[PDB]
């Protein structure tokens, strides 16, 4: 409906045709690949949410998690949907090499047995929350407008607008966590 | 998903699809033990609305134990085009939607008496199937 | 309804549902006794159409007792667009009109035929299991 | 004598009002209309939500019952939605293929009804009158800057836009009280 | 149709049927003894896409033989109407074609699915 929201909306196809608006141009009624926009547009949305999903935050890091080797040989792969691993509360020597785990402190990349680490993955566009979508958005307006079509008067707003969206984002995220301080003291 | 039950003995209750009308929201109680005392309520004297998307109860739910919303979409027309006029988004986008939204339902419908049968029958026949052919094939 | 039962024995039969094109009606006869004959007739040497809601048998066999006759719709744009032509009333009406007869239609038949899919698997399960 | 209008609308007219901001005459519905009738309702439509996510104290409700499906126990995610938290603790709630996900137990298995903090969404024309003004220039603002840069029409939709701030901020200081000394008593 | 299946132990694969847009492909491995043990894979972690008709597996197959592959049209609008735009004939193809698949699947699937194992019994 006009009034509540449209019925049966697309984020994607809102997103993009939000991105050509900055340069002042209708709608594109179709998201196709023959048109060149759309192509340019979507690899810079992708780049600029993965880019930002990737910072940590209270509901990405996921403090217990188990992975598991194979059973053939005794490796553990290193899937391209991981984004930061550590440990929880110590130092930690782990990266990539030949699409496997490596361990630097023993030099090798033969694991036995099952472990426990943190790591961040990534979730598709459409289900982050709202002040993250329009964070997204307006930033990857910004470099769109940029580096394809030169505006001098369609700058110096949006600037007004990302600072503005970012203190909303860093409000939204002290309030997921109340983060006491004085916990864990007590005696006569 | 056009299809959800909620416990009975309360007097709020949240609606959770779109729709096209006011008129093709149904809500009736269901007895379990027994489906052949099952009332279909209507608006105005047994529930009213609050806001686009939630409803309020005003009868006394004694001897029943589910509620039930579901959505049922007519089949006649809502534009008609004519030779002379002029063309308009509103009329694309309301034809659009009424025929994806009469095919959802016919899907979520047809599934549901399909599935009990489809599977019994394909493990029946490759439990079957194997059990007697790797049997009979190493006996002999 | 999409589908009708009629007694074998009779000249002239009508129909009761709305279609789209002559070919989507399908016409058979059918054994109750033996299920396997069951076969189904052919436009023009068999039937042919005088009025657009009349049938009119051509042959005709006594072995038969019922006959049925049900609605098929295709899975294919009646209606073609294409750039440089005019645009009519009719076209969007069809093609709203397809999509709605195909979802009744399936509705109906879908329930029916698990049936005898489901227990003809099962009896080919029974008689490899005791022999 | 007065001005007693002919079918008043609360949308019509804040599309004229967005209009007026070129200097273009207003029209009669928006059932047809130029590009511009139907550029302007998106810029709307997004800036009302944005705004109305912010949390005010008319709109945070403590309390709040969810109640999972019977047949598969699950919970929904409704795209009205804007925040989901709890009143005094920290809380792990997220998204994950339209359903509700707690990151704490890695499930999507509820039980029993849950109680939370939430914030719904409201059609446009029940809000207050002072955020509905402040709504319409911060559209126009932005409606303006896209597709037709002026320096006379800018340099006054900024002053007028701290001064309805402003506003807006005595109006929500009003509702609450907010007395510090409260909670405490003793000889 | 819109179900397909094929023997285990390869590399590649075909697609053959229409589709729409490229969410709407599911890849599934079966285990013919028992069907509890079969589970369904995911796009990026187990295969890719090289062209528009052609899919690469990435996971060994060990204790199965069948892969199947079948169809699942979306609910949300592929095309939308905005005033002011420039109209062609493929908007108006696509805004029918949307509307007819689901309920071709609807209708076909799982009577497929009876049929291929009614006569594999």
């Amino acid at each position: 409906m006009a009034q509540y929201i449209p019925l049966n909306a697309n984020d994607d196809l809102d997103a993009i045709n939000d991105m050509l608006a900055a340069i002042g141009e209708p709608a594109v009624l179709q998201l196709d690949e023959g048109n060149a926009d759309v192509s340019n547009a979507q690899r810079i949305l992708h780049r600029v949410n993965r880019q930002v999903q990737a910072k940590g935050w209270n509901f990405n890091i996921n403090e217990a998690a188990v992975l598991t080797p194979d059973v053939q040989d005794n490796r553990i792969r290193f899937l391209p949907s991981y984004l930061r691993v550590m440990t929880a509360g110590a130092t930690s020597y782990y990266s990539n090499m030949g699409g496997y785990l490596y361990d630097l402190s023993t030099q090798s990349t033969t694991f036995t047995d099952p472990i426990t680490v943190e790591l961040v993955e990534m979730k598709p566009f459409s289900e982050m929350p709202v002040v993250f979508r329009d964070y997204i958005v307006t930033k990857a307006s910004r470099e769109f407008n940029a580096k394809f079509f030169g505006s001098p008067e369609s700058e110096l707003y949006l600037r007004e607008q990302e600072a503005e969206l970012y203190q909303q984002v860093m409000e939204y995220e002290m309030d997921t966590g109340r983060y006491n301080m004085m916990s864990d003291i007590g005696r006569d | 998903s056009t299809i959800t039950q909620f416990p009975s003995g309360n007097t709020q209750y949240r609606i959770e699809f779109d729709y096209l009308a006011r008129t093709f929201v149904v809500v009736t109680l269901v007895n379990s033990s027994n489906p052949t005392l099952n009332r279909v309520l209507e608006v105005g004297r047994d529930y009213r609305f609050l806001n686009p998307t939630m409803i309020e109860m005003l009868v006394d739910q004694s001897g029943f134990d589910i509620v039930r919303i579901h959505r049922q979409t007519g089949t006649d027309l809502v534009v008609d085009f004519r030779n002379g006029s002029v063309l308009t988004a509103s009329d694309l986008t309301n034809s659009e939607l009424q025929a994806i939204h009469i095919a959802e339902e016919g899907r979520d419908q047809t599934v549901d008496l399909a599935k009990e049968y489809a599977d019994a029958a394909g493990s029946s026949a490759g439990n079957a199937k194997d059990s007697e052919d790797e049997a009979r094939r190493i006996a002999e």
